[PDB]
DNA sequence: CCTGGATCTGGCCTG
């Protein structure tokens, strides 16, 4: 539970909230910066890197084949594993919901250099709509791989949408949907377990079960404390999807997820309601089928982010977090940034 | 007003016991205070003092609004 | 001379109506164009020999099209 | 005003001026939000309520402490209404316009307006002590005004009222103030895209309002001419100030126009640019970074407002 | 004994 404190050059301007980083094969990288991609880097991802408790951000550049896409601000990402990377959903600089799904690689390395490969993956049956803050997880079910989606937040629908109230969000429908990404097929299926929408939540995948907790419902504004577990198995006709709803759980929304052991999970950040802050962390060992949600010590957090109102983050991979706390009126350079390691 | 400023910048870095400091801690110490002081005394931060900002900062609600940033508490019935 | 032709040229892009309030400086707008191009180009081709400034390339270039277009260029400006 | 009024009421016992609540109540008469009037077709997205005035810009933006954190205060008419207010106390100019003329004054043609529309923003507007957000200290500003306005007689069009002092303060009529940045993209585009949807909505449509008894009917024609440079080069989608493509109407590029210097045509649009940048992101035809650029012709963002390709006057001539 | 790239780096364009 170390906590560093952890500077940065000259692209401090360029971490927004909602950030997103990629591990590929122990090297970290950047992606969801903020406003459209510069000259400086016309790609938009990044080289996360640090030693001594410094950052610099190299550009990327990317494959002939692949295609540029938007920074996404809130997407859905997802580790799938010939590695790649599945990212779905997220606001684009200009407040619009994007609804497709981008497939991030290694094309190629070199003697310290990387080129991405990004290409895009066309969903078509039950397409989920354009949403945010929702979350994506594959599972490994008789030797097939499937893309489970769970439910986030997204606008009013385009015949209920007016002016006067344009930005106006609405938790999505709490449908299930599998996504096969080698084929471009998705099914919805409605569960009688899952009734209330769900966003921010966190979400551990499995071989074949997937344990979503905390999530903030917009429509009845709590923060229940519950926990669902979704077995999924593939026979040769329909999948089966059964939630089981399960006691023992917490109440957060945006909390981080880290692995730092197998079956090991660490729960950091989030909050628990408007005006209170998640200090705790929650640790997550998990079993063949057994979760055990128990709370750990706790970091000793410093002074400027125990009065902070606002801190945001992910996970660096490797059993640490990067989190970053709103500095001050901006008038200089507007953000703190941390890190944190988990044994 | 603005030597009491630099007084409640001084008590939450402690430096009665770090009494060497960087550059970059008392940079630090400032913003926390200025952080501190929009959350609960509703005051923008200036470089420049003014009289309202003079008048505003001379209460005991900024010396509590202070006071839970200080670790001790002699420092606390002291600045109280 | 230079300032000359660039007084030629500025009642055509300041002018609220400038096809009836100066005709006579509109219809041969191109000729003022190119004679100042040939002056940027030869007499002062320590600044302007491969590279140009944005507002340059735009009063030279573009004005007859987007006066034939709209009209007027300050009528359609922003100092209101 | 009132210690005018009060002490002049004092001193010759009558009473020469108004008690201002006597102003406030003939002063709703011309804030937005009281006459009728009809869309035909109605406006999608729009309701038809009719007594919509000050709203709140932010159109219901999230503040929770679980997304992305809102810092601004912003105010705006909605666009519909303020055009129905603009048009509603310059009635009697239109007809007197159409009165000299030859033409009547029960006619009901379909009239065609043309509205300037123009954003900038400000610096060193001082943010003020107590509740509320972590304001930053800039503003910006969204206007337009009614330059024409042409009804159709016999076979051509007649114009009936003109703006005679153009860029005068008295006609840039204001409709709404954010406390952003322009320099900030994710904000800007959160105020500004319910006005653009509801112009977008109102470039095809009629309205009809009741002109002095009789229902007469209009349409907009919408011209953003009055942005500077870096406003357009940042909304429209085009790479910033020192490209190496400068005319945000044409494709020529530094060097090839300090070459040629003259011989251009009007080229950018913004269904241009929105094709362009599906171009972009969409990647066709596999090519690198560099020959991508080169024919896309620097479009690599997504365009959100429709800009026309026209050149300020202001800028210009300070620049020159 | 380069040398071919990484990497600064100061100038220029707009506010
Ligand atoms: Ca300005
Ligand atoms: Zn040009």
């Amino acid at each position: 539970m170390s906590l560093q404190m952890v500077t940065v050059g000259h692209n401090i301007a360029l971490i927004q909230p909602g950030f997103s980083l990629m591990n590929f094969d122990g090297q970290v990288f950047f992606f969801g910066q903020k406003g459209w991609p510069k000259r400086s880097c016309p790609t938009g991802v990044f080289h996360f890197d640090i030693k001594q408790n410094h950052l610099k951000l190299k550009p990327a550049i990317f494959s002939k084949d692949s295609c540029y896409l938007p920074p996404l601000r809130y997407p859905a990402t997802c580790s799938y594993k010939k590695h790649q990377y599945i990212i779905h959903g997220g606001k684009t600089p200009n407040n619009e919901l994007s609804d497709k799904i981008y497939i991030m690689s290694v094309a190629c390395k070199n003697n310290k250099k990387v080129t991405f490969r990004c290409t895009e993956k066309d969903l078509v049956g039950d397409v989920p709509e354009p949403r945010y803050g929702h979350s994506i997880d594959v599972v490994y079910s008789r030797g097939k791989s499937m893309g489970v989606l769970f439910g986030g937040r997204s606008y009013m629908p385009s015949t209920q949408r007016t002016t006067e109230k344009w930005n106006s969000v609405a938790d999505c429908l709490p449908h299930v949907f599998l996504i096969d990404f080698e084929f471009g097929c998705a099914t919805s299926y409605i569960l009688p377990e899952l009734q209330d929408g769900l966003s921010f939540h966190v979400s551990i995948a499995r071989n074949d079960t997937v344990y979503i907790l905390g999530g903030h419902s917009l429509a009845s504004n709590i923060r229940p404390a519950n926990l669902y577990r979704i077995r999924v198995d593939l026979p040769l006709g329909t999948p089966a999807v059964n939630c089981t709803v399960l006691p023992g759980g917490i109440s957060v929304s945006s909390a981080i997820l880290t692995q730092t052991n197998n079956d090991e999970f660490v729960i950091v950040g989030g909050y628990q309601l408007e005006n209170q802050k998640r200090m705790v962390c929650s640790l997550v060992s998990l079993g063949d089928n057994t979760i055990e949600i128990s709370e750990m010590e706790t970091p000793d957090w410093t002074s400027d982010i125990k009065h902070s109102k606002i801190w945001f983050g992910s996970n660096m991979g490797n059993g640490t977090i990067f989190l970053g706390i709103p500095g001050d009126n901006k008038q200089s350079e507007a953000f703190y940034f941390y890190t944190l390691r988990c044994s | 007003a603005a030597e009491f400023y630099k007084i409640f910048q001084l008590e939450i870095g402690e430096v009665y016991k770090h009494p060497n400091a960087s550059k970059e801690e008392r940079k630090r110490w400032q913003a926390t205070l200025d952080k501190h002081l929009r959350k609960r005394m509703n005051l923008k931060p200036i470089m420049r003092m003014n009289g309202n900002f003079a008048r505003k900062l001379m209460t005991q609600e900024t010396v509590d609004a202070v006071c839970e940033l200080i670790p001790s508490e002699e420092r606390h019935e002291a600045l109280r | 001379e230079l300032m000359d032709l660039y007084l030629k040229m500025k009642p055509v892009w300041r002018s609220s109506c400038p096809a009836k309030e100066c005709p006579e400086s509109l219809c041969q707008y191109s000729f003022n164009s190119q004679r100042f191009a040939e002056l940027l180009s030869t007499k002062f081709k320590y600044r302007y020999e491969g590279k140009i400034t944005n507002y340059f390339h735009k009063t030279l270039a573009h004005v007859p099209e987007i006066i034939e277009r709209d009209g007027s260029i300050g009528a359609w400006a922003s100092e209101g | 005003y009132h210690k005018m009024y009060r002490t002049v009421k004092a001193i010759t016992g009558r009473q020469i001026f108004q008690p201002l609540h006597a102003l406030r109540n003939a002063e709703k008469v011309l804030l937005p939000g009281y006459h009728p009037f009809e869309w035909q077709p109605p406006l999608k997205n729009v309701s038809s309520r009719t007594d919509v005035g000050i709203i709140d810009g932010l159109s219901g933006l999230a503040s929770s402490v679980d997304e992305y954190p809102v810092d601004t205060i912003a105010k705006r008419f909605r666009y519909d209404s303020a055009l129905v207010s603009a048009l509603m106390d310059m009635e009697e100019d239109i007809l007197e316009g159409m009165r000299s003329q030859d033409l009547d004054d029960y006619l009901n043609g379909p009239f065609t307006v043309v509205v300037k529309e123009s954003c900038d923003g400000m610096g060193d507007v001082s943010e003020k002590h107590g509740s509320g957000p972590a304001v930053p200290e800039k503003a910006v500003r969204f206007s337009f005004t009614v330059m024409r306005i042409t009804i159709e007689h016999g076979s051509q069009n007649v114009k009936v009222f003109e703006e005679p002092k153009p860029n005068s303060e008295l006609c840039c009529k204001p409709l709404c103030l954010m406390l952003a940045d322009e320099s900030d993209h994710e904000t800007l585009t959160a105020i500004l895209s319910p006005l653009i949807a509801e112009r977008e909505a109102m470039k095809s449509s009629e309205l009809t309002l009741e002109m002095g008894g009789i229902p007469r009917t209009f349409k907009f024609i919408f011209r953003g001419t009055g942005y500077d440079e870096k406003l357009v080069r940042e909304v429209e989608g085009l790479e910033a100030s020192g490209s190496v493509y400068i005319c945000t109407l044409c494709d020529t590029t530094r060097l090839e126009a300090s070459q040629n210097l003259v011989f251009h045509s009007i080229t950018r649009s913004h269904a241009e640019n929105l094709q362009r940048y599906e171009v972009w992101r969409s990647n066709p035809y596999h090519e690198s970074v560099e020959e991508l650029r080169d024919r896309v012709k620097g479009v690599s963002a997504k365009p959100f407002i429709e800009t026309v390709p026209s050149i300020d006057a202001l800028h210009c001539d300070i620049g020159n």
